[PDB]
């Protein structure tokens, strides 16, 4: 949007938040998608225990 | 929590939860800044450890 950049804007999760026993927020970075080749090319994992 | 620049009046308490972090007691059980420290369950000595 004219900036030449990515900018996040919505971010509809909840609409409260009442008890917050732990929190944690990473150091900040700039996400971007870039770099292609035109076949489906990425695989992500995750285990959740 | 000691140095704050305000603190609550009893008849509104606050309570305030602390985790996610270390509880270093050096610069509390060791410094001059109070005329009261008791413990009632711990050495105060043994709150590094
Ligand atoms: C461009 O970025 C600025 C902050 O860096 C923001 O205030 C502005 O709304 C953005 N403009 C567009 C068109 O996204
Ligand atoms: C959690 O929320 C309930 C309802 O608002 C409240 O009574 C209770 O004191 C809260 N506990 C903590 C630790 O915030
Ligand atoms: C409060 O913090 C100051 C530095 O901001 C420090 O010099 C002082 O010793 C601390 N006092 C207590 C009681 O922790």
């Amino acid at each position: 949007k004219n900036n030449k950049s990515w900018m996040e804007s919505e971010f509809r999760v909840y609409s409260s938040a009442n008890n917050c026993t732990f929190e944690y927020v990473s150091q900040p970075f700039l996400m971007d998608l870039e770099g292609k080749q035109g076949n489906f090319k990425n695989l992500s994992e995750f285990v959740f225990k | 929590v000691f140095n704050a620049t305000r603190f609550a009046s009893v008849y509104a308490w606050n309570r305030k939860r602390i985790s996610n972090c270390v509880a270093d007691y050096s610069v509390l059980y060791n410094s001059a800044s109070f005329s009261t420290f008791k413990c009632y369950g711990v050495s105060p000595t043994k709150l590094n450890d």
